[PDB]
C-alpha cells in the first residue's frame, strides 16, 4: 500500500492534478494516524528512492504525537535515527536537503518540551545538542539509550565544527528549538517550567557555540546571526532566571566594527545592525548601559559610521540607509528622558555640558541629513518621534528643577528644529518623488511625514509659544506681498512652495486653538498688512494653475487643500474682524463658479475638478458655521445661487449641493432678531424647494441611477438643513433669541407653516416607492432626518422636533416594506433615539408594542441566523436596560422570549455576538438603576435559569478560542460576585456534563470573588483542552 | 494561462475563508465556521499578458483543525499571512506563521494582510506594523466586508511572481 500512498502524496504536490486535491489531502489526513501510520513514516524516510516532498511528508506524519507513554519513546528514537541519516548525508553534498532536517529538528523540539514537563519512564532530556552531536562518532540501538542525556566535552564540541555544514546544523538546531519554544509561548502560557531546563543546559552550550563563531576566524558561519536573533526573541518574551547576552553583544559590536568595505563589503555590518535594531526597537534594556554607550560612541563619532553612510549614499543603497536610520533612531530614543534631564535640569560642571550640547548639535545635524526625504533618507523622517518625545519630556519636567537657561536653550534647539523641518516637508520634495517614482507608496510615506511634522509643531507650540513660532510664521508671511501683481498669482515656484509649507504648519498650529478666547490672532494679523492677501493669493495661484502634467494636478490639489483648510481655520479670526471675510468669500465662490462651468471632459480632469469643488464648498460651509451672523448680507445671494444649481441639469456635484444647503441653513439659523415668522419664511422656502424637486424627480422620469442619486442628494440636503438649524449648544454673546425664546417655543410647537408635515410627507413619498424603501441608504437618511429633533436640550425651539407617535408611525409604515437585513438597523437606532427621548413617558406596554412590531415578528425568518441583526436586537435590549430597565423587566416577553433566547446565544461562534450577549447578562446582574423590587425579581429570575446559564457559559469556553475567553470571564465573574452560593451549586452539575482540576477551579474561582478571574479560568481551559 | 500556488495562513477568525469567498463569488459570510485542514480554490484574474490563476490553499487557523499543517506549504509559490486588526493576539502570532512558511519556502513572496479595517475599534495601527522591512514581504490594510484594498495583495504577488510592477488587472 506504500506505493499508492506515495502515489497520492506526489499527486497532492503536482501542479495539474486530477482526483481533486481536497479529497486527496483528506485521504492523506486519514492515513495519520492508523495502525501503520507510524510505520509508514518509518518506511518513507528510510528508503533512499523517495523524493524530497515524500520524505518530508513522512517527517510530517511522524508529528502525530497529538493523536500512551512509550510510543513517545518509539517516535523519539525514529526522529533521532532518521535525523542522523539525513544529517550525515548533508556534509558530503551541496544543497537541497535541509528542510527535512529542519522538520525533524522542530519535532525534536516538541519532544524536548513534552519530556521536560510536569503533569518510571524517563523524565530527562537536558541537552539536545549533546544528544544530536554524539551521533556522528558512532551495539546499534543500544547506543541511542546512553547517548540520550550524555555529557559532551567542550573540546569534542569544537571538534565537530571540523566542517562548515556541521557548524551550520548545530546552530540551526538551537535556532529551531528556541523558535518553536517561542511559538509555543505565544500561544500557550504553561512553560515557565521548561525555561529553566533551557536556561541550565541548552543555554550554556548555545552561548559557547555562538561566541566561538563570533571570535574564531575560519569557523564563523553567517547562520549564527539567524541564530542570535532567535535566542534574543526567545529571551525577550521570557522576561524583559536571567539569560545574559552581554558578551554576545560585545563581540557583535567588535565584529561589526571590523566589517568595512574592504574587509567584507559591510555584510556583517548590516547583519549585526539588523540584530541591534531588533534589540533597540523591541527590548532595548536587554543591552546593558556600558555596551549601549559603546554603541552611542560608534553611531555618533575617519569615523567608522560616517565611512559606512557615505558607502551607502555614493552607491545609492537608500533602502539599507533607511534601515540604518531606523536603527539609529530606535537607539537614540532609549535615553530621551536622561538626555532631557542632562540638558534642561540640574539634577563635571560643564565638561558634560561640552558633551551633551555637542550631542544635541550632532542630532540636529543628523536630522538635517543632506539628502531628499523619503526618496533617499529617513533620518529626518524617522526621528520626528525622537524630538516629539524630547519635547514631551521637557514640557513634563518639574517646574522647580529647570536650569536658569532652560527656556532659552530649549527655544534655540526646538526653533532650529523647525528651521530644519520646513524645507524637508516642501511640496517640491513630493514633486520630485512623483517625478522619479510616480504615485508610488513613497508619496503616502511623504504625507505621513508631513503629518508627523505637523504633530511635532503642535507639540513644540507649548515650548516656543506664539512669540517664537506662530508669530514667526505669520510675520514672515504677512509683511511682504507674495504676488504684488493684482492678478494675485504667485509667480515664483520657490516662494510658492515656501509660503505653502508655512500655511500648512500655521494651519496645524491654529486648529488646537479656539480663536475666540484671545484677541492675539486679530492683533497679530492687524500687524501684517499682506497676510490675508497672501493666503488668498496662495488659493488663487494653486487654483488657477494650468495643470499641464499630473504632477501639476496633484500639486494643485495640495496647494488648494492647504489654503482652503487654512481659510476654514481662520474663520475664528474672521469673526473677530469681519471686514476681511468678503475677499475670501468672493474668491471661494468665483472658484466654485470656475469649477461648475468647467465642462472640459477629459473625464480624469473632472475628478480633480470635483475634488477642488468639494474643498471649496467644505470651506465655505466651515466659514458659515462660525461666521453665520457676519454672513447675513450674503444670505439672499446664497439662496439665489442655490436656486440655479439645485436643478439636476447642473454641472455641480450632489455633495456641493448638500454643503451649500447646510451653509445657507447656518446663516438662516441666526436670523432671530425679528420674530420666528421671518426665519420660518426662509425655512419654508428651502423645504418647498427641496421637496418639490424630489416630487418632480419622482413624477417625471423612471427612477434610474441618475434619478436615484438626485433623490439621495436632496434627502441629504434636507438632513443638512435640519442639522444646520440645530441651536449651538455653547452659549453665544447676545443671544437675542433668549428674549424671544417663548415665542419661538410657541411657534414651532404649532408650526403654522407645516414644515414637519411637508418634510415627512416627502420622506414617505420617497420610501413608499418600491425602488427606494428596499435601499438601506435612503432608509438611513430618512431615519436620520426623522431623528434630528430627538434628544436635543429640553426647551430648545427646534423646528423639526417630531413627537413619539409621529416617529413610530414612520417606522411602522416602512419596516414591512423594506429589505430587513440591510434596513432594519436604521429603524432600530431611530427607536433607540425615541426611547431615550421619551424614557420618562414610556410604559412597558409601549415597549412591548414596539418590540413586537419591529423585532419579535421578524426574529426567526430574518434575525436568528443573521449575526448583525442579532447583535442589533441584543444591543436594543441592552440600551433599554441602560435607560429604563423596568421596560424590559416588566415586558411580557422577558421570561417568555428575551431570557430564553439570549440564553441560547451564549455559545455563539461570532465574536461580537458573544460580547453582545455577555454584555447583556453582565448588565442584567450588575445594573445599578434597579429599585429594590426589580432587583429582587431579577435575582429570582437569574436563580431560576442559573444552571442553564452556567452550562451555556462553560459549553462555550470548551469550544471557543483564547481571544474570546475574556468576554466570558466578565460574565462568569459577575455571577460569583453576586450569586456565590448558587454558583458552585450550578458548577458541580454543568462541569461533569461537559475531573480533579475542575474541582480545583471551583475552589479557586469562588475564593477570588472577582477581578482576578480569567487567570484562574484559562488554567482550567488549558487543562480541559488536552484530555 | 499560467498557474500559481498560494497558501493562505493565519490564526482562526481573521477572515481567510470569507476573504477567498468574497474574491470567488462576491458573497460575504457573516457566520464563522472554522475550516478543517484546507480548502483549495482557483481564482482567475484577467490582465495584460493573459489571465493568471492562483489556486488558493485556505488553511485552518485553529491547530485543532490544522490537518496537514506544514504539508500544505510544500510546492507553494506565494503566501498570504492574515491577522485581525481588532484582535491583537492574532497579530502577535504573525512571526509564528511567517517562520512556519519560510522554514519550507523561505524566498517566496508573502503578503501580510490586516483584515477587518472596517471595524473602527481598531487595536492595531499601521505604524505599529514593521514587517515591511524586506522586499519579498508586503503589508496591506484590507477588509473582506468593505472591499478596501480588495485585490491588492494579489496584484503585488502577481507583479513579483511574473516580474513586472505594471499589470493593474483589467476587467
Ligand atoms: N467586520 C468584518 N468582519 C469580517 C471581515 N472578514 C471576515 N469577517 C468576519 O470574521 C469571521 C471570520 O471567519 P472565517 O473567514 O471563516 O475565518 P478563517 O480565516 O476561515 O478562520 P479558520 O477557518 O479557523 O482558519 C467571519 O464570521 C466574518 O463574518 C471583515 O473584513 N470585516
Ligand atoms: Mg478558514
Amino acid at each position: 500500500s506504500i506505493h499508492e500512498v506515495v502515489a497520492l502524496i506526489e499527486e497532492l504536490y503536482s501542479p495539474h492534478p486530477k482526483h481533486d486535491v481536497n479529497q486527496i489531502q483528506q485521504s492523506l489526513q486519514s492515513i495519520q494516524k492508523s495502525e501503520q501510520g507510524f510505520h509508514l513514516a518509518n518506511e518513507l524516510l528510510s528508503d533512499d528512492k523517495y523524493s524530497a516532498n515524500v520524505k518530508y511528508f513522512g517527517a510530517l506524519t511522524l508529528t502525530v504525537q497529538l493523536n500512551t507513554l512509550w510510543n513517545v519513546f518509539r517516535s523519539n528514537l525514529l526522529y533521532l535515527t532518521k535525523f542522523s541519516t539525513l544529517y550525515v548525508s548533508n556534509p558530503n553534498m551541496y544543497g537541497q536537503s535541509l528542510i527535512i532536517i529542519k522538520k525533524l529538528m522542530s519535532n525534536l523540539s516538541l519532544i524536548f518540551t513534552k519530556i521536560n514537563d510536569p503533569q518510571n519512564m524517563i523524565k530527562q532530556w537536558n541537552n539536545p545538542i549533546n544528544t544530536f552531536i554524539q551521533l556522528m562518532s558512532v551495539a546499534d540501538q543500544l547506543l541511542l539509550d546512553s547517548i540520550n542525556c550524555s555529557l559532551t566535552y567542550e573540546q569534542l564540541s569544537q571538534f565537530v565544527s571540523l566542517s562548515q555544514k556541521h557548524n551550520e546544523l548545530a546552530l540551526t538546531f538551537t535556532e529551531v528549538i528556541v523558535e518553536d519554544l517561542t511559538k509555543f509561548q505565544t500561544k500557550r502560557h504553561s512553560m515557565s517550567q521548561i525555561h529553566e531546563v533551557v536556561h541550565e543546559h541548552l543555554y550554556i552550550s548555545t552561548m559557547a557555540l555562538i561566541n566561538l563563531n563570533l571570535t574564531a576566524q575560519a569557523v564563523f558561519n553567517p547562520t549564527v546571526f539567524d541564530c542570535i536573533t532567535a535566542w534574543i526573541n526567545y529571551i525577550s518574551l521570557t522576561r524583559s532566571g536571567r539569560m545574559d547576552l552581554s558578551e554576545i553583544f560585545q563581540n557583535l559590536i567588535d565584529l561589526m566594527y571590523q566589517s568595512t568595505e574592504g574587509s567584507d563589503g559591510y555584510e556583517n555590518a548590516e547583519k549585526i545592525l539588523t540584530i541591534f535594531g531588533n534589540v533597540f526597537a523591541n527590548d532595548p534594556l536587554l543591552m546593558s548601559y556600558d555596551l549601549r554607550q559603546q554603541i552611542e560612541c560608534i553611531f555618533l563619532g575617519n569615523s567608522w559610521m560616517l565611512q559606512y553612510m557615505n558607502y551607502l549614499v555614493t552607491n545609492d543603497f537608500f533602502s539599507e540607509l533607511k534601515e540604518l536610520a531606523i536603527c539609529i533612531v530606535d537607539f537614540l530614543q532609549i535615553n530621551t528622558l536622561s538626555v532631557c534631564n542632562k540638558l534642561f535640569t540640574n539634577i563635571n560642571g560643564q565638561v558634560q555640558d561640552e558633551y551633551i550640547q555637542e550631542y544635541i548639535k550632532v542630532l540636529l545635524q543628523m536630522t538635517n541629513f543632506p539628502l531628499t526625504p523619503v526618496l533617499q533618507e529617513f533620518f529626518s523622517v524617522r526621528m520626528v518621534d525622537f524630538w516629539l518625545d524630547l519635547s514631551d519630556a521637557y514640557t513634563n519636567l518639574a517646574s522647580e528643577t529647570l536650569r536658569p537657561n532652560s527656556i532659552e536653550l530649549s527655544t534655540q534647539i526646538f526653533q532650529q528644529l523647525i528651521n530644519i523641518y520646513l524645507p524637508k516637508i516642501s511640496l517640491s520634495v513630493k514633486q520630485r518623488i512623483i517625478e522619479e517614482e510616480g504615485e508610488s507608496t513613497s508619496v503616502n510615506e511623504f504625507e505621513d511625514f508631513r503629518n508627523a511634522v505637523s504633530d511635532l509643531a503642535q507639540s513644540l507650540w507649548s515650548i516656543l509659544g506664539n512669540d517664537n513660532l506662530t508669530n514667526v510664521l505669520i510675520d514672515g508671511m504677512g509683511q511682504m506681498p507674495a504676488a504684488s501683481d493684482e492678478t494675485l498669482i504667485i509667480k515664483d515656484t520657490d516662494v510658492l512652495f515656501r509660503i505653502e509649507t508655512m500655511c500648512f504648519v500655521l494651519n496645524t498650529i491654529l486648529v488646537d486653538m479656539t480663536l475666540s478666547e484671545s484677541p492675539w490672532i486679530k492683533n497679530i494679523v492687524d500687524a501684517n498688512k499682506f497676510f490675508n492677501q497672501n493666503v488668498i493669493s496662495v488659493f488663487q495661484t494653486g487654483f488657477q494653475t494650468s495643470a499641464s502634467t499630473k504632477v501639476s494636478q496633484i500639486l494643485k490639489l495640495d496647494f488648494v487643500r492647504t489654503s482652503t483648510t487654512l481659510i476654514g481655520t481662520l474663520a475664528g479670526y474672521f469673526k473677530q474682524e469681519p471686514f476681511q471675510l468678503n475677499p475670501y468669500v468672493e474668491a471661494l465662490f468665483q472658484g466654485l463658479h470656475t469649477c461648475t462651468n468647467f465642462t472640459s471632459k477629459n473625464e480624469q480632469e473632472k475628478i480633480s475638478n470635483d475634488k477642488l469643488e468639494v474643498m471649496v464648498i467644505k470651506t465655505v460651509s466651515t466659514l458659515c458655521e462660525t461666521c453665520r451672523e457676519e454672513l447675513t448680507p450674503y444670505l439672499m445671494h446664497f439662496i439665489s445661487f442655490l436656486n440655479t444649481v439645485i436643478m439636476p441639469d447642473s454641472n455641480v456635484s450632489h455633495f456641493t449641493r448638500t454643503k451649500l444647503v447646510r451653509s445657507i441653513g447656518y446663516v438662516v439659523q441666526c436670523q432671530v432678531s425679528n420674530g420666528p415668522e421671518e426665519q420660518a419664511k426662509y425655512i419654508l422656502q428651502l423645504t418647498n424647494l427641496l421637496s418639490g424637486s424630489i416630487e418632480h424627480c419622482l413624477a417625471s422620469s423612471v427612477q434610474l441611477q441618475e434619478q436615484q442619486d438626485y433623490i439621495n442628494c436632496l434627502l441629504y440636503c434636507i438632513s443638512e438643513l435640519a442639522t444646520s438649524l440645530i441651536q449651538p449648544t455653547e452659549i453665544i454673546e447676545n443671544d437675542a433669541l433668549l428674549q424671544r425664546l417663548s415665542e419661538f417655543q410657541s411657534f414651532w410647537s404649532s408650526d403654522p407653516l407645516q414644515i414637519r408635515s411637508k418634510i415627512m410627507c416627502t420622506i414617505d413619498k420617497v420610501l413608499d416607492n418600491s425602488i427606494y424603501c428596499k435601499n438601506s441608504a435612503f432608509v438611513e437618511i430618512g431615519c436620520l432626518i426623522v431623528g434630528k429633533g430627538l434628544n436635543l436640550p429640553d426647551g430648545e425651539p427646534y423646528f423639526l422636533k417630531y413627537n413619539m407617535s409621529e416617529v413610530m408611525n414612520f417606522v411602522l409604515r416602512h419596516v414591512p416594506n423594506c429589505e430587513l437585513a440591510t434596513c432594519l438597523p436604521y429603524f432600530v437606532y431611530l427607536l433607540e433615539k425615541l426611547i431615550s427621548e421619551f424614557r420618562k413617558e414610556l410604559t412597558p406596554q409601549e415597549f412591548d408594542f414596539m418590540f413586537e412590531k419591529i423585532l419579535l415578528v421578524y426574529y426567526d425568518a430574518y434575525i436568528i441566523n443573521d449575526p448583525d441583526l442579532l447583535q442589533m436586537t441584543i444591543g436594543f435590549v441592552n440600551n433599554v436596560l441602560d435607560v429604563k430597565p423596568g421596560l424590559a423587566i416588566g415586558s411580557k416577553h422577558w421570561t417568555s422570549f428575551i431570557l430564553p433566547q439570549f440564553l441560547k446565544l451564549i455559545p455563539s461562534r461570532e465574536k461580537f455576538t458573544i460580547v453582545a450577549v455577555a454584555k447583556f447578562w453582565t448588565k442584567l446582574i450588575n445594573n445599578k438603576k434597579y429599585n429594590q423590587e426589580e432587583l429582587t425579581t431579577v435575582r429570582q429570575q437569574v436563580s431560576s435559569i442559573g444552571g442553564d446559564l452556567v452550562y451555556q457559559i462553560m459549553y462555550g469556553l470548551f469550544h471557543t478560542q483564547r481571544s474570546d475567553l475574556n468576554s466570558y470571564t466578565d460574565l462568569l465573574r459577575a455571577l460569583v460576585a453576586k450569586f456565590p452560593i448558587e454558583a458552585r451549586e450550578w458548577l458541580v452539575a454543568v462541569l461533569p456534563q461537559i475531573a480533579g482540576h475542575e474541582k480545583f477551579i471551583n475552589k479557586l474561582l469562588i475564593t477570588r470573588g472577582s477581578r482576578a478571574a480569567g487567570n484562574v479560568i484559562l488554567q482550567w481551559w488549558l487543562d480541559c483542552t488536552t484530555l | 494561462q499560467v498557474q500559481f500556488k498560494l497558501v493562505l495562513v493565519g490564526d482562526g477568525g481573521t477572515g481567510k475563508t470569507t476573504f477567498v469567498k468574497r474574491h470567488l463569488t462576491g458573497e460575504f459570510e457573516k457566520k464563522y465556521v472554522a475550516t478543517l485542514g484546507v480548502e483549495v480554490h482557483p481564482l482567475v484574474f484577467h490582465t495584460n499578458r493573459g489571465p493568471i490563476k492562483f489556486n488558493v490553499w485556505d488553511t485552518a487557523g485553529l491547530e485543532k483543525f490544522g490537518g496537514l499543517r506544514d504539508g500544505y506549504y510544500i510546492q507553494a509559490q506565494c503566501a498570504i499571512i492574515m491577522f485581525d486588526v481588532t484582535s491583537r493576539v492574532t497579530y502577535k502570532n504573525v512571526p509564528n506563521w511567517h517562520r512556519d512558511l519560510v522554514r519550507v519556502c523561505e524566498n517566496i513572496p508573502i503578503v501580510l494582510c490586516g483584515n477587518k479595517v472596517d471595524i473602527k475599534d481598531r487595536k492595531v495601527k499601521a505604524k505599529s506594523i514593521v514587517f515591511h522591512r524586506k522586499k519579498n514581504l508586503q503589508y496591506y490594510d484590507i477588509s473582506a466586508k468593505s472591499n478596501y484594498n480588495f485585490e491588492k495583495p494579489f496584484l503585488w504577488l502577481a507583479r513579483k511572481l511574473i516580474g513586472d510592477p505594471n499589470l493593474e488587472f483589467v476587467a
